[PDB]
C-alpha cells in the first residue's frame, strides 16, 4: 500500500499535479479535477509501460501517448480505457498506422506503413483486421481493391507510376489471381 | 518475316530467344512457295514458331488481297505437310479468357473446362492467340503501307528504309491491323523494347506484352519482319515486371 | 555516329575457354542461341576476358534479354586469384554469403552488353535479402545502375537482381547427362563410354541435375541459423522428379535434325525458364538460356501476400490499472 | 558486294565454291564499317578474297561520289589493321604480262624476271590484277546505276528488281567501265555463266574469264553484288575450255 | 515460276550415309562449302539416295561447277548389288576396266544438278581414252548429253569426262592424317588416339594419300598390255613429296582461327585442283571438291602435241626394179 | 630366167599389150610403146607390193596407184619413180594426206588427215616435213600458225567455233607456250 506525496483538500480528493504510489506498484503523477481523477498526468507501471496524457471519466480520454512494455507505442486521442479517435501505432517493427480507432481495435479509415517492405495500407479497418475499399500503395503500384480477414480476395485494380492500370480477381486461393482488362490512367 | 532473301531474316536476329533450325529453314523455303502456289496468295511470311510440349507449330501467314483482310493461317507439326485454320471471331477469342495453360503441340488434345463439362480444341485457341498477336502486337514501319485512292494500300515500293532520325521513335512504326494505321499509343505505353544490334544497321522491337516476339528493321534497307518465336501466353504481370 | 563508335570498340577482338562456335553449332541446330554473326563477337569476348583474368574456364552462360541493351553473360572460374523495455524486434536473422567459390557464388558471371565493351563483373549474391527476392519479376533495362524497385526494398542496382535470375537458372535448369561429374565438388567421368541420343529422349531420367538447388532460405547449404532444416533435390538427381505442375511437364525433348536419325543433338528445353536450352548428342553437352532472366508460371504471376499485422497488447491484469484508493484505505493507513 | 549489312547476300551461296567464314564475316563486318569511318567513303564493297599461296588477301574496294572512276583498293591478311593500295594503270598492267604464276601469300614478295634482276613488287600485281578484273568481268545489273545529267552517275534508289524477261539473258548487265557504260559484250561471248540456284530468288552469274568471281542477284530485291574469290592469274584457256 | 516447279520436286526431301553437317561446318570455318539451307538440301538428297540403293557407306563428293546447271556428286559404295597387204597397225592395246569395285572404279559416284531432281548413276569409267584423256580442260555444260568433243577422239558425252575429272581429282585431293586408313585395301585404325591439329598446320608430311594413285596409263594397278611395270607413289605416302611445279607448292595449309589456338582445324587446301579443301580437326576429318572440276598449272593450258607422222616407207631394193628383160640375155639362156 | 608370153609386134623390140614375167618373180601384165614400159601397166611384186598405173619414159609418170607392201597405198601423180604433183595417202592407220608431193616427199599445200585422233593439217610441205603457213584443224579449233622441228613454234591464232580468235605466241619449247589478245572475228 504505497503513500502519497504533494497537496490534498480537506474534505476532497488531491486536487493537485501530485505524485501516487500506487499499492501494485505504480507511480501516477497528475492532477486530480472536480473530485475525480481528471487531467493531464504520467502514470508508469512496474515493467516499464508509460502514458502520458490525459485523464477524463476515470480513464483514458483525450490526448495521450501510450508506451507498451513489448516496445510498441500509440499516441493520439483515448477513450473509456480503449484506443479510439486520430491514433498513431507504432509497432514492434515501426510499423506506423495513422488514422481512426475505436473499441480497443482498428476501425474507420487507416493507413498502415510498413517500415521493413515500405508499403501503405489506405483504408477501411473493422475489428482489427485489413477490411475492403482500401489501396496498397507501394513504391511501384498501388492496388485499390477490397480485402477480407487480411487478404486480398475481391476484384481490385492495380495502377503503376508508368501510366496504366490493369484490373483483377482473386481466385479462393489467398495466392492466386487472375488479370484482364488493362487501361491508361483515368 | 518475308518472300525473298531469306537469309538476312534470321530466325533469331540476337532475339526472341529460340527459332528455327537448319532442319527448318529449307523446308520452309520450299514450304512457302508451295503454299504461296496452292493457295491463291500475293505474299507468303513465315508468321512465328509456338513452342509446344511435344513439338512446336511453326505458324506460317498466308497473306490475301487488300493487306487488312482477316488472312490465312497454318500450322505445321511437320514443315512437310501444311493444314488450315478458321477465321477467328469474337467468341472464341473470349472462350480462351478461362484458360491460360501452355500449348500442347497436339491436335487431337483438348482442353477441359467445368461450367456443365465442355471441351475446346487446341487448334481454335492456337488461332484465337494468333489473331490477337496480329490485332494486338503486329506493326509496320513508317510508311510501309502507303494510302491509295481506290482503297487497296497493299505493298509501298517508294519506302526503302526509316531514316536515323526517327528510329528510336516509338510512335514512327504503324499497326498492321486497322484501328493511315493506328500508331504506337497502346494501353501500356512502355510495352517495347527498342535495341540497336549492330550499330545503326539493324533495329530491333521485342514485344513486351507477348514475350517471344522480334521485329527486325534495316533503316538503309526495305527489310522489315515480326516473327513470334514465343509460348502465347500473355502474361498479365506485363507493368509488374516493367 | 554510335554505329562507328560501337565498331571501334570491337577492334580489341580482333586481336581455358571452352570452344563457343561448335556449341553455338550445335545449338543453332537445336534452334535457339545467336545467329553465326554476333555469337563469334562473344566468342572474342570470351577470349578477351581469359587474356586478362586468371580464369581456369571461361563459359558463354547465355544472353539475358533487356529493354534498351541485353545482358551477354560468362561463366568463369578463376584459378587462384579472386576479387523501459524498448526496441525488442532485431533483424531476422541475416544470413551472409556462403563462401568465395563452394556455394551459389561457385561461378563468377561477367556480364557485358556488346562484346565490344568491357565486361562488367556481377557481384556476389547473398540469400537473404536477394535470393529470397525470387518472388519478384522485373525487366532488365540494360543499365546496370538503373536501381530497379519491387514490392520488397531490392538492395540491388539491377546487377544483384541480374545476379540472382542467373544463379536461380544455374541452379535449376543447368544440367548434364547421366554419366557426367561423378563425386560436394564433381570430377568427370573419363569412363563415360558415350551415351544413346535415343536413350535422351523417351527417357527424362538420363539427364542428372550436377548443380546444387537453390533451398527457399536462399543459400545451397544448410548452416543451422538458429545456432526449420529444409532440403530439395540433392545433387545429381535426375530431372524427373522435378516440382511443377500436373499438366504441364518440367522437362521437354525435341530432336534437331529429326528426318536423320544417325545424326541427331537431344535438345533439352526447359519449361518452367524460357529461353534454357541443353544440348546433347552422346559425348558432349552444353547448358544456355536465352530471354528475359524469367521464370514461367503456369497461370500469370500475382504479387506476394503481405505479411500479417502485428497483434496489439492483449487486455491482462497488468495493463489494468488501479484508478483510485478507497476512503478508508487512505484514512486507515496512517493508524494501522 | 554491298556496304552495310552484308548478311542479306551470302558470300559463298553455292557459288564457285569458297566464300567467307567465321573468324573473317564479322571481322570484314566491322572493317568495312571502320574504313568508311577512316577513309572518306560513301560505300564500301568487299571485294573478294584472293586466295593467295599461304595467307589469303581479303581485298575490299571503297566507292565514293563520282563513280565510274578508278576506286581505293585495300588488302589485309588480318582483319584488323588494313593498308591502301596506290591506283593503278596501265605500265603495272603491261609489267605482270612476263608472270603467269600465283600470288603469294606473304605481302611485298620479290620477283627475279630475268630477261637484268630488276624487280617488281607484289602490292603493283596486286592491284593491276584488281584493275584488270574490275574492267573487264565486275557487272553491273540494269536498273543500278544511272547516267546523271550533272554527271555523278550515283546508284539509284528506284531499282524495283528485275523482270523475267532480261534475268536469264546478257542484256541488261553492264559493266564498271565505259565503252553509260558497256553491257555484256565479252570477246569469246561465252564466258559467263548464268545459273538459278534457288529456284527464280537467286541468279548468279558466274565469270569465265576469271574463275573465281561470283555475281549474285535477286530478281525481286536488290541483291545485286559481285565477289573473286579467286586466284588471279588470267587463265587464257578460255576457248580450250568452251 | 521456276520455284514452283523445283518446291514440287524438293518436297521429297524433306518428307550408312555420312555425317555431312558435321563435316559443313567445319569447313564453313574454312570458308569452303555450299552454305546453311543448301548443304541441308544435299544432305536430305543423300538420304533419299541411301534409302534407294543398297549403300554401306555414303560420302558428299562435292559439287562441280557448271554452265547453267550444276553436279552435286556424291561418293558411294554398295554391298553386294551394282550394275595386196592388209593394215598391219592394229588398234593400240585398248585396255578394259580393272573390276567394278576394286580399282580405280572403286567408288560409285552419283550425279545430281540439283537436289530436287533425283541422281544420274555415272558410269565405270574406261582408263584407255577417258582417264587417259587428262590431257584436255573443258568447261562443263550442265546436261550430261552435250557429247563434248576435244583433240582426242572423246567417247563420252560430258557423263565420262565429268567421271574422269572426279577420278582424277579424288585420287590426289583424299588425304588422311598418317594416323588411320592403315593396311591394295585399307581399314580404319582402332587405336587412332587422336592427333595435333597445330602439328597438321607446320608440317605437310601428315596428310598421306589412302586412295591409289591414278597411273599415267590411266589405272591403278598394273594390267600388263605387253601380253618393267608403270608405277607412282604408293598408298599411304604424305604430300611432302607431291608432284607438281618446284616453283610452286602443291598444298595450302592454313589455320583459319588466327585467334583461339585451342579450337581450330586444318583447313588444307590443293593448289593443283583450285577448289580442293580438306580439314582434320584432330580427330574427323573430311575431303571436299568444288569448282570447275579442272586442274592448274604455273603456265596456261596448252593442246597436246601431234602424233608423229608415220613416214612413208624408202625406196630401196622391194621397191625400185630393173628396166626389162631384153633380147641381148634371153638369146644367150637358150644356149645356156 | 624371165618369159614374157605378150607379143612382139615390132622387129626391134617388144611392143602392145603384154604379160611379162621378171626373172626375181614380179609379173607386169600392161602395154608398150617405142620398145619399152609406156602406157597403162600392173606390176605386182613378189612381196606383196603392186603398182597399177602409167610408165612414161622409163619410169613412174601419170596416174598411179601404188600398194606398199607395209600396209600403206599411194593414189596420184608419178613423175621419174618419184611421187610429184597431186596424191591422196592412205598411211597405215588409214590417215589420208590429199596434197602434193615433189621428188619422194611432201611438199606443197598437204592436208594431212589424222584417222586415229582426228585433226588435220592443212599446211605447206617441204622435204617430207611441217612448214609454217599452216592450219592444224581440230574439231573445235584451227591454228594458223608456223612449224618447225615437228612442232609449232611460230606465233599463231586460234579460231574457235565460238566466235573468238586468240594469238598466242609459242615459247622456244612446245609446252609452256604464250598466249594472249583474244579478238573478235574478222
Amino acid at each position: 500500500l504505497g503513500e502519497y506525496e504533494g497537496e490534498r483538500n480537506e474534505v476532497g480528493e488531491r486536487h493537485g499535479h501530485g505524485k501516487a504510489r500506487l499499492p501494485n506498484g505504480d507511480t501516477y503523477e497528475g492532477s486530480y479535477e472536480f473530485g475525480k481523477r481528471h487531467g493531464q498526468g504520467t502514470y508508469k507501471f512496474k515493467n516499464g509501460a508509460r502514458y502520458t496524457g490525459d485523464y477524463v471519466k476515470n480513464k483514458k480520454h483525450g490526448q495521450g501517448t501510450f508506451i507498451y512494455p513489448d516496445g510498441s507505442r500509440y499516441e493520439g486521442e483515448w477513450a473509456d480505457d480503449q484506443r479510439h479517435g486520430q491514433g498513431v501505432y507504432y509497432y514492434v517493427n515501426n510499423d506506423t498506422y495513422t488514422g481512426e480507432w475505436f473499441n480497443h481495435q482498428r476501425h474507420g479509415q487507416g493507413t498502415y506503413l510498413y517500415a521493413e517492405t515500405g508499403s501503405k495500407y489506405v483504408g477501411t479497418w473493422v475489428h482489427g483486421q485489413q477490411e475492403g475499399a482500401a489501396e496498397l500503395i507501394h513504391l511501384n503500384h498501388r492496388y485499390q481493391g477490397k480485402f477480407m480477414n487480411k487478404n486480398p480476395v475481391g476484384p481490385g485494380k492495380y495502377v503503376f507510376d508508368i501510366g496504366c492500370e490493369q484490373h483483377g480477381e482473386y481466385r479462393l486461393t489467398d495466392t492466386e489471381r487472375g488479370e484482364e482488362e488493362e487501361e491508361e490512367e483515368t | 518475316m518475308d518472300a525473298d532473301s531469306l537469309l538476312l531474316s534470321l530466325e533469331l536476329a540476337s532475339g526472341s530467344g529460340q527459332g528455327l533450325s537448319p532442319d527448318r529453314r529449307a523446308s520452309l523455303l520450299t514450304s512457302l512457295m508451295l503454299v504461296k502456289r496452292d493457295y491463291r496468295f500475293a505474299r507468303v511470311l513465315f508468321w512465328g514458331r509456338i513452342l509446344g510440349l511435344v513439338a512446336d507449330y511453326y505458324i506460317a501467314q498466308g497473306l490475301s488481297e487488300d493487306q487488312l483482310a482477316p488472312r490465312k493461317t497454318l500450322y505445321s507439326l511437320n514443315c512437310t505437310e501444311w493444314s488450315l485454320l478458321p477465321p477467328a471471331t469474337e467468341e472464341m477469342a473470349m472462350q480462351i479468357s478461362v484458360v491460360s495453360g501452355r500449348f500442347m503441340g497436339d491436335p487431337s488434345h483438348e482442353y477441359e473446362h467445368t461450367e456443365v463439362v465442355v471441351q475446346i480444341k487446341e487448334e481454335t485457341r492456337l488461332v484465337s492467340i494468333i489473331d490477337q498477336i496480329d490485332k494486338a502486337v503486329a506493326i509496320i514501319p513508317r510508311g510501309a503501307l502507303f494510302k491509295t485512292p481506290f482503297g487497296v494500300t497493299h505493298v509501298n515500293r517508294t519506302f526503302e528504309g526509316l531514316p536515323l532520325s526517327e528510329v528510336r521513335k516509338l510512335s514512327s512504326y504503324f499497326h498492321f491491323r486497322e484501328a493511315l494505321d493506328s500508331l504506337e499509343y497502346d494501353i501500356p505505353r512502355g510495352s517495347w523494347s527498342i535495341q540497336m544490334e549492330r550499330g545503326n544497321a539493324l533495329v530491333v522491337l521485342r514485344s513486351l506484352l507477348w514475350p517471344g516476339l522480334t521485329f527486325y528493321h534495316a533503316p538503309r534497307t526495305k527489310n522489315y519482319g515480326y516473327i513470334y518465336v514465343g509460348t502465347g501466353e500473355k502474361n498479365m504481370d506485363l507493368p509488374f515486371m516493367l | 555516329l554510335p554505329a562507328y563508335e560501337i565498331a571501334e570498340t570491337q577492334k580489341a577482338l580482333f586481336l581455358s575457354l571452352p570452344n563457343v562456335m561448335e556449341s553455338a553449332y550445335y545449338f543453332e541446330q537445336a534452334g535457339v542461341g545467336l545467329g553465326t554473326d554476333e555469337t563469334y563477337r562473344v566468342f572474342l569476348a570470351l577470349k578477351q576476358l581469359t587474356d586478362t583474368h586468371p580464369i581456369q574456364r571461361c563459359r558463354f552462360w547465355g544472353k539475358i534479354l533487356g529493354l534498351e541493351m541485353n545482358y551477354i553473360v560468362a561463366e568463369v572460374e578463376f584459378r587462384d586469384g579472386e576479387d523501459l523495455p524498448k526496441s525488442l524486434y532485431k533483424a531476422p536473422q541475416v544470413i551472409p554469403k556462403e563462401e568465395s567459390r563452394t556455394g551459389a557464388n561457385k561461378y563468377v558471371y561477367f556480364v557485358c552488353n556488346v562484346p565490344g565493351r568491357p565486361w562488367v563483373r556481377l557481384p556476389s549474391v547473398t540469400p537473404a535479402q536477394i535470393v529470397t527476392a525470387r518472388k519478384i519479376k522485373k525487366f532488365f533495362t540494360g543499365r546496370l545502375d538503373a536501381a530497379v524497385i519491387s514490392y520488397p526494398p531490392f538492395p540491388g542496382n539491377e546487377s544483384n537482381y541480374l545476379r540472382a535470375q542467373i544463379a536461380r537458372i544455374s541452379a535449376g535448369t543447368h544440367v548434364s547427362p547421366l554419366g557426367f561429374y561423378q563425386f560436394d565438388s564433381y570430377e568427370e567421368n573419363p569412363d563415360f563410354e558415350g551415351i544413346q541420343v535415343i536413350d535422351l529422349v523417351e527417357s527424362l531420367s538420363n539427364w542428372v541435375h550436377h548443380v546444387q538447388y537453390i533451398l527457399p532460405q536462399g543459400r545451397c547449404n544448410w548452416f543451422n541459423p538458429i545456432q526449420e532444416q529444409e532440403v530439395g533435390p540433392p545433387l545429381l538427381t535426375p530431372i524427373s522428379e522435378d516440382l511443377g505442375i500436373q499438366n504441364i511437364p518440367s522437362w521437354t525433348t525435341q530432336l534437331s535434325s529429326n528426318l536423320i536419325p544417325q545424326y541427331a543433338i537431344a535438345v533439352l528445353r526447359s519449361n518452367l525458364w524460357p529461353g534454357a536450352y541443353a544440348f546433347s548428342n552422346g559425348k558432349k553437352f552444353e547448358n544456355f538460356y536465352i530471354g528475359w532472366g524469367h521464370k514461367y508460371c503456369v497461370e500469370n504471376y500475382t504479387p506476394p501476400s503481405p505479411p500479417p499485422v502485428y497483434q496489439e497488447y492483449p487486455s491482462g491484469p497488468e495493463i489494468t490499472e488501479m484508478n483510485d484508493p478507497s476512503v478508508e484505505e487512505e484514512q486507515a493507513f496512517r493508524m494501522t
